[PDB]
């Protein structure tokens, strides 16, 4: 019923060698040899890359090479191309359903220098716990490639509920930026002594902690 | 059960070998180390990998074996079809036997992709067809790899072995037709 | 050549063609019988798994019958090729090597009908690394075996 | 060119239902099983129903999907279908129809898709936002929060227009009441803050609503 | 025994069963392709050298596609399979041909009918050779002509 | 472009085998003195038909040459697939070898049922393609050459093919008839 | 494999791909011809034996016409497959071991209409220790072979 674990994002220079990992258990992946990968152009139908593990579509590339290895299915792209920056999803055969498949992968050819990105973490207005609300609103910014995951933390511990983030969408200079909001009531604000946002980006984590 | 067209129920047979035994062999495996080949109810043959060996001496008299008609003809016909299965086999050193009495037993040292290991595990993948893939380690790959040194072939009596594998004839009747299809010249 | 070997016909069936399977030639089942319309498909194709053991059952139960000798295995050296197609094992063994799902020569299914009682011949059961397919991984194959099925029932 | 044309998105009430159709081009479509892929929102790709081919003997689904969904299929007009009754809000992603062969001998992959239909599902009537100042505290950052608001368009300037550099609206998020938010922030000096004022202007025209809010320290 | 081998079938294929010649398994030539009415008298009939050539080409193709290429080109896959693709008596026929000064098939050309609109072609039919030139057509003729009535009878067998 | 029965156009193929180059041997010839099997896109044999010899001594060292494991497997199957399918062959003293350091090389001496018939028929089937010109024969158990010696050398791979096209069908033939006609040792 | 050989017709013959068998191919017995209806079994069947023995004869044939040469023995050892079936002959001494009459390959037997002409393809007539069976034996082997000849003629009409 779970997916197919990928990498959220996988970068590479123009000309460098890529792969996409794509694991699962000897109930798909390690059960059949039925594997596939998709390339999805954004606004685009997927379109079939690599089907049965190994061999390729019509037309495809011969620098697009599948494998696979126990539980493990693996998307390698040499010679990268502009032209290869793409969404890319991988599938199989599953022993429960006809197919599974796998969170996806942003391939992100670089054509600019890895960003930090820029953590502003803001406390609920006056004006909005007088109305007997609370949001943190955490604010990513200026991020490359276009890929991050915010994790919310309250004296230290792990806060998942009530979490909404945004996918990362293109600012006006090339770079990346997206949104995460912890929403809480005027009473679960007052009642810790910090709340932190955690952002990870390429790796590397930044985090802002505010206090009331 | 399960309906195709709301009148046609998908409906299974699984065959029982077993009583193939008295007009062809079968082969079968117990564990990853032990697969069997039954010739009837009585006699057989035991493939066996193991680290351990079982013959020292790098003789194989076999001219000694025949003149002495002990052995039984059945083995010897079956474990004539194997070695001769063997695709480019050309280091006769590894080839090892005792038919002291009759009782035949071969031992092939793998220790000495191309080498005389992988053409003896190819003919052994095809010989016990059910359950050769637990003791390859192989997958899918020509080149056959694995980490025991000696395939010891050895008579012995039949009893209840196939556990991993159903008894199937399928692994014999094939090497039959590849039996001298791949040898060099003496 | 191609194997030459026609099905024996017990005394006591209705249409000259059948064949059936004892309860002792199958694990965990009662006997099953097949009627004259699959069984002819025997003697035309060479691609059917199933009817390579057919054959090999027959040429057994004929063998035990009519001879006495367990050396018998001078016989079936002779006869090998007279039963079964020996490259359709060959196809199986490719198959195997390509990671492609296989015939182990062991569960076989067929599409049997509800009142009339009339079966399609018996496919083999493929299995991929040691575990049989879904009837979900070729369902497609049932479906094609049902169409043919009812265009030999109205003929 | 082998191809698949989809219909019949749109928008649905919580709870409704839609009918979503496929219609097969250039292929022999009664000896293909037909399958049905669903995409979420800047989101990956989920398998969602399939059908055999010729009579839909074999049909399988998701079990969040379970007797809610029905496939089918019209092998004599070409056509595919999905009926989706008591529609939830997580059932609105993009939806795709695809074709493959379930053989043993001869299988196929997901190889021809369909381009793909939207299905949106509501739940919230239209609501004005609330605007909320995210105050700063040497470039330092301040925005607007605007919070609980739909439909969909909302548009966000700084003084009227007059402020640019530095301006990002980030997109919306669909929280779990069924209203979407959003903010906007401004990067400026920090001495800036004192002499300059900053002010948002959040219009959101369906519900006739244009708020102007001032940050201030 | 004889070949059992089936061609494998592509993903974009519109019905299940043609098979596809690229442009380079094709010398001086584009792709060509033919359909399921043709390639599946492949599967009935054992004495088509066409057919033979297409289980090498497909053989050879599922090979490098689904089997890590070797370090030097083992040549054990295709001794255990040759059977199962070709026919070996049917060489062996052209074999007996050349020996008795009779036009043989190097296996090399072929010859079909395409029919000028609705584009369905018969299964190509191997071109004659004796001493070192193929035949001309006019030598042949007769052996078209019976490929034409075929051809009227098959098209007919549809509607 | 030309017509039958008014709507069927007669058109042709011709395949190209030198993609099979990865899974079958392949054999072609040069001109009427050499021939040539390519195994790949690097190894190959060269089956040459010259009065001049190449190899004196009159021995085949096999069992040395097999224990050393140094020549190419995949080429000693072709020579072995060849010496096998020789019909009738009974003075070894013809055949002599020499496999130093896995270099391979055997030869053939040439002087109706002599030795020489049968391995220019195992000849003319191993090159499917253009055997005929250096046979001389024509149609008729018996084949004739002017040429003396028939020697097998290991080679690298060239544009050699150039009467005939190469093809894999010579050496799958050979391959049925291995030792189907080999007298009692 | 299986037999690819195609039996070659004479030159003056009314319809193309008929064969006949000469008074010399026969003993105590005139030339007799078989239509192509008939004959046209022999390259779909793998079962039937006198289509086996007919592309012996050819062979025979073809080989005298166009070859010199008694060691011709090397010729039947490289085309013996692309004429006769070999598992066939093996069936009948697998019957021959089992008490089962057999086909010893040297009589036949075939209907023929009384104004046609036209006969049905020779099916082998078996033996059980040294004497052929009575026409009793297999009489329904007969009477299919007959209904087999009226489903044929009908398809010409
Ligand atoms: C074709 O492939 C299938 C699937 O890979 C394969 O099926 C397997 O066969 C074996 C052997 O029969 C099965 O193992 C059995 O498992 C049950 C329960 O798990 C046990 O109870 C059985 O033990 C009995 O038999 C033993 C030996 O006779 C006795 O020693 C013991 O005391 C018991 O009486 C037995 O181990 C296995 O379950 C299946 N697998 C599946 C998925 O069904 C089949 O063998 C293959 N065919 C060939 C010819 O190789
Ligand atoms: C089946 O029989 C036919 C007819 O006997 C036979 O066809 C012949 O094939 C050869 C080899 O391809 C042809 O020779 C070619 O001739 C052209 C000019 O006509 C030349 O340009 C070619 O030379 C090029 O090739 C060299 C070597 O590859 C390269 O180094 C270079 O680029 C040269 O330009 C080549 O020699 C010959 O013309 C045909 N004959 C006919 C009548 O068509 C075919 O080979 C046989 N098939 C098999 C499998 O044996
Ligand atoms: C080897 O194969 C033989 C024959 O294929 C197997 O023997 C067979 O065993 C079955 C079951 O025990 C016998 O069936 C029995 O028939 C009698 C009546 O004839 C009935 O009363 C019993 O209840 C049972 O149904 C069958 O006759 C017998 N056949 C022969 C020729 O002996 C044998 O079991 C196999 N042995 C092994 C080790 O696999
Ligand atoms: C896909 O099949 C598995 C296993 O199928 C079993 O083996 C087949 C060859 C056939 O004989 C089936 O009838 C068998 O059930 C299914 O998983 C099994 O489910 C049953 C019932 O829930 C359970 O008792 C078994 O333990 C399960 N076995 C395993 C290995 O998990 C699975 O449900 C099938 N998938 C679908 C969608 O039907
Ligand atoms: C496979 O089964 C065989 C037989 O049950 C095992 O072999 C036994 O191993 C023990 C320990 O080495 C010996 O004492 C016995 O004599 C062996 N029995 C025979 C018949 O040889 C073997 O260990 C098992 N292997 C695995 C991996 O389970
Ligand atoms: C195979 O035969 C040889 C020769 O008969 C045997 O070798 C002899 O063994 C005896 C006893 O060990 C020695 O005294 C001789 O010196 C050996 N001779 C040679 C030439 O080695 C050998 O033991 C036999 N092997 C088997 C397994 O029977
Ligand atoms: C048999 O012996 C071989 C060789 O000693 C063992 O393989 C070794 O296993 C260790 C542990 O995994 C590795 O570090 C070595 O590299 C392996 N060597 C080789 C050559 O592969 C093998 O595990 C032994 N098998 C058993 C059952 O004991
Ligand atoms: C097809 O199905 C029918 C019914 O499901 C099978 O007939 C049954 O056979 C068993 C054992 O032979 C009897 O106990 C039942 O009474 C029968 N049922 C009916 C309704 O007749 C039949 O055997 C199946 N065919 C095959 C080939 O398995
Ligand atoms: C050997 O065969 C391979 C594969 O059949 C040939 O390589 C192909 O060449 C074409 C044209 O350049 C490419 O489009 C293919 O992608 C290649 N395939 C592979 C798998 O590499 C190769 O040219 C042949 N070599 C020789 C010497 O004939
Ligand atoms: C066939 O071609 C070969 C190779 O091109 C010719 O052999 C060459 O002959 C010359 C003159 O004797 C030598 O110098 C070269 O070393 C030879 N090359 C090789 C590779 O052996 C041969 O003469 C040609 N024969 C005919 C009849 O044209
Ligand atoms: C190789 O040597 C043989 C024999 O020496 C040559 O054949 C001779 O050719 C001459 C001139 O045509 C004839 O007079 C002889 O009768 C032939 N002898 C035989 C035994 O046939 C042959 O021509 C030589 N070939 C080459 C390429 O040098
Ligand atoms: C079938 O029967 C006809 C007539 O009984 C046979 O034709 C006769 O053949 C003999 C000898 O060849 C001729 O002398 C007669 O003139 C023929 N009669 C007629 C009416 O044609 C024919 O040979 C028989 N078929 C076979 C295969 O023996
Ligand atoms: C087969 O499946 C088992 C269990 O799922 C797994 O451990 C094993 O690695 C698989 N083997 C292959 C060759 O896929
Ligand atoms: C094996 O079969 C023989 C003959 O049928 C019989 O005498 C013997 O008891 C059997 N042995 C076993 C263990 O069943
Ligand atoms: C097997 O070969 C290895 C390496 O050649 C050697 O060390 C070992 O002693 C040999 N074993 C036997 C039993 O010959
Ligand atoms: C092998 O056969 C011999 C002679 O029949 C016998 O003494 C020996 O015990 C047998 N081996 C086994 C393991 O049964
Ligand atoms: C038949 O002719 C048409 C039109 O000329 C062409 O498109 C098609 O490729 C031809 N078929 C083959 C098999 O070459
Ligand atoms: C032969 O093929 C190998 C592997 O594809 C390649 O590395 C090599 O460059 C090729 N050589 C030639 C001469 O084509
Ligand atoms: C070949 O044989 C001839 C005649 O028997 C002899 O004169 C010649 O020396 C031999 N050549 C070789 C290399 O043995
Ligand atoms: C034959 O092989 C050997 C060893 O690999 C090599 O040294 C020699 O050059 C080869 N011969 C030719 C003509 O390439």
């Amino acid at each position: 019923q779970s997916a197919l674990t990928q990498p959220a994002s996988v970068s590479g220079s123009p000309g460098q060698s890529i792969t996409i990992s794509c694991t699962g258990t000897g109930s798909d992946i390690g059960g059949y040899n039925f594997v596939s990968w998709y390339q999805q152009y954004p606004g685009k139908a997927p379109k079939l890359i690599i089907y049965e593990v190994r061999i390729r579509a019509s037309g495809v590339s011969n620098r697009f090479s599948g494998s696979k290895s126990g539980n493990t299915a693996s998307l390698t792209i040499s010679g990268l191309q502009a032209e290869d920056e793409a969404d890319y999803y991988c599938n199989s055969y599953s022993i429960h359903s006809p197919w599974v498949f796998g969170g996806g992968t942003k391939l992100t050819v670089l054509r600019q220098p890895k960003a930090a990105p820029s953590v502003t973490l803001f406390p609920p207005s006056s004006e909005e716990l007088q109305a007997n609300k609370a949001t943190l609103v955490c604010l990513i910014s200026d991020f490359y490639p276009g890929a991050v995951t915010v994790a919310w933390k309250a004296d230290s511990s792990p806060v998942k509920a009530g979490v909404e983030t945004t996918t990362p969408s293109k600012q006006s200079n090339n770079k990346y930026a997206a949104s995460s909001y912890l929403s809480l009531t005027p009473e679960q604000w007052k009642s810790h002594r910090s709340y932190s946002c955690q952002v990870t980006h390429e790796g590397s984590t930044v985090e802002k902690t505010v206090a009331p | 059960t399960s309906l195709y067209k709301g009148v046609y129920e998908l409906q299974t047979l699984e065959l029982n070998m077993e009583t193939l035994n008295m007009t062809m062999p079968l082969s079968c495996t117990k564990n990853n180390s032990h697969h069997y080949i039954m010739v009837g109810n009585e006699t057989g043959l035991e493939l066996t990998l193991t680290n351990t060996s079982i013959i020292n001496h790098k003789f194989c008299n076999l001219s000694d074996a025949h003149k002495k008609n002990l052995y039984d003809h059945a083995l010897m016909s079956i474990i004539s079809t194997f070695h001769l299965s063997i695709p480019n086999f050309n280091q006769y050193e590894a080839m090892s036997c005792d038919f002291n009495g009759g009782k035949i037993s071969v031992q092939y040292n793998l220790s000495h992709c191309g080498t005389v290991a992988n053409g003896v595990l190819q003919t052994f993948m095809r010989m016990a067809w059910g359950g050769s893939y637990i003791a390859l380690d192989s997958g899918c790959g020509d080149c056959i790899m694995t980490s025991y040194q000696y395939l010891i072939i050895q008579n012995t009596t039949w009893e209840d072995h196939c556990q991993f594998s159903r008894p199937s004839p399928i692994g014999y009747l094939g090497l039959l037709s590849q039996r001298t299809r791949d040898i060099y010249i003496s | 050549g191609t194997f030459t070997w026609t099905l024996s016909d017990s005394e006591g069936k209705d249409t000259p063609g059948g064949y059936c399977l004892t309860r002792w030639m199958l694990i965990e089942a009662e006997l099953k019988c097949f009627g004259n319309t699959a069984v002819a498909k025997c003697n035309e194709k060479h691609d059917e798994e199933f009817c390579d053991m057919l054959r090999l059952f027959d040429f057994n139960k004929q063998a035990i019958q009519r001879l006495k000798a367990q050396t018998s295995i001078q016989l079936i050296n002779k006869a090998v090729n007279a039963l079964i197609n020996d490259q359709l094992i060959m196809k199986n063994h490719l198959r195997d090597i390509m990671c492609i799902p296989y015939c182990n020569y062991s569960k076989y299914w067929y599409l049997n009908h509800t009142t009339t009682g009339r079966t399609s011949l018996p496919k083999c059961w493929l299995v991929s690394n040691g575990s049989y397919l879904n009837e979900t991984h070729f369902s497609d194959d049932i479906e094609q075996q049902a169409d043919n099925m009812i265009t030999e029932m109205l003929q | 060119e082998v191809q698949l044309v989809q219909s019949g998105g749109g928008l649905v009430k919580a709870g409704g239902s839609l009918r979503l159709s496929c219609a097969a081009s250039g292929f022999t479509f009664s000896t293909y099983s037909m399958n049905w892929i669903r995409q979420a929102p800047g989101k990956g790709l989920e398998w969602v129903a399939s059908i055999s081919s010729r009579s839909g003997s074999h049909i399988n689904y998701v079990d969040s999907v379970k007797g809610r969904f029905t496939i089918s299929r019209d092998n004599a007009r070409d056509l595919l279908y999905l009926q989706m009754n008591s529609l939830r809000v997580d059932d609105s992603a993009l939806y795709y129809c695809a074709r493959d062969r379930r053989s043993g001998t001869s299988p196929l992959p997901l190889d021809v898709w369909g381009q793909g239909t939207t299905v949106t599902v509501f739940s919230a009537s239209t609501k004005g936002p609330s605007v909320f100042p995210l105050a700063p505290s040497g470039t330092a950052a301040l925005g607007c929060l605007v919070k609980d608001y739909f439909p969909e368009p909302v548009t966000v300037s700084w003084n009227s227009g007059a402020l640019t550099s530095g301006v990002h609206t980030f997109p919306a998020v669909l929280q779990s009441s069924g209203l979407y938010s959003l903010s906007s922030v401004v990067t400026v000096p920090s001495s800036s803050l004192g002499t300059q004022t900053y002010i948002c202007n959040v219009n959101h025209k369906p519900s006739n609503t244009k708020v102007d809010k001032r940050v201030e320290p």
